[PDB]
């Protein structure tokens, strides 16, 4: 039967707690912990991921940036993306800004 | 190849993908001033809605309150508004009392 308590965050699985700040990106902060908590049930590593390189970069699969989103969508990005920036490399912005991975016109 | 999970609406799968796959992706009614000055406890809110949720969250588990008698269950939940707010940025959602804020109405969690 399941057990009748569980908490992830003492088996190392959970990344302390972010401030999405002045921005409707909260779907980005939920996306981001689910997908800390599989990594590091894959791997054995927790890495704080970057949710600005979802609010920048997942207007495709449907979110709209500040102006709100689905984690699903968020998820379908991280697969056509391969994966995801950490936090270190990809800080919060708490603002849309332009996906450096859109080569955009030239 | 969608990359992530659809759990069904149901508080009861929700509990059992918990128990098995880890932390998940959950949506909720945040729309109340009782949610957004949550402090401490098992949060319960009266005129939540079980279907209309405007915020994510993260589900890191679940238990129980055994000091208190009845309605004692709760999902421990991780909040994105920093750790001044609730506990340390979590907040205890009351737990099988009829998907209360709809916390089972749009969970999933990505494939790795």
């Amino acid at each position: 039967e399941a057990p009748r308590s569980v908490d992830w965050r003492e088996k190392g699985y959970v990344t302390p707690v972010k401030n999405q700040g002045q921005c409707g990106s909260s779907w980005a902060f939920s996306a981001t912990g689910a997908l800390e908590g599989q990594m590091f049930r894959k791997t054995g590593r927790l890495i704080s991921l970057s949710e600005q390189n979802l609010v920048d970069c997942s207007g495709p699969q449907g979110n709209e940036g500040c102006n709100g989103g689905l984690m699903d969508y968020a998820f379908q990005y991280v697969q056509d993306n391969g994966g995801l920036d950490s936090e270190e490399s990809y800080p919060y912005e708490a603002t849309e800004e332009s996906c450096k991975y859109n080569p955009k016109y030239s | 190849d969608a990359g992530f999970v659809d759990i069904p609406k149901q508080e009861k799968a929700l509990m059992k993908a918990v128990a098995t796959v880890g932390p998940i992706s959950v949506a909720i009614d945040a729309g109340h001033e009782s949610f957004l000055f949550y402090k401490e406890g098992i949060y319960f809110e009266p005129d939540c809605s079980s279907e209309d949720m405007d915020h994510g969250v993260l589900v890191v588990g679940y238990g129980f309150e055994s000091t208190e008698s009845d309605n004692n269950k709760y999902w421990l939940v991780k909040n994105s508004w920093g750790e001044e707010w609730g506990m340390g940025g979590y907040v205890k959602m009351a737990k099988d009392r009829r998907n209360h804020c709809g916390i089972a109405s749009a969970a999933s969690y990505p494939t790795v």
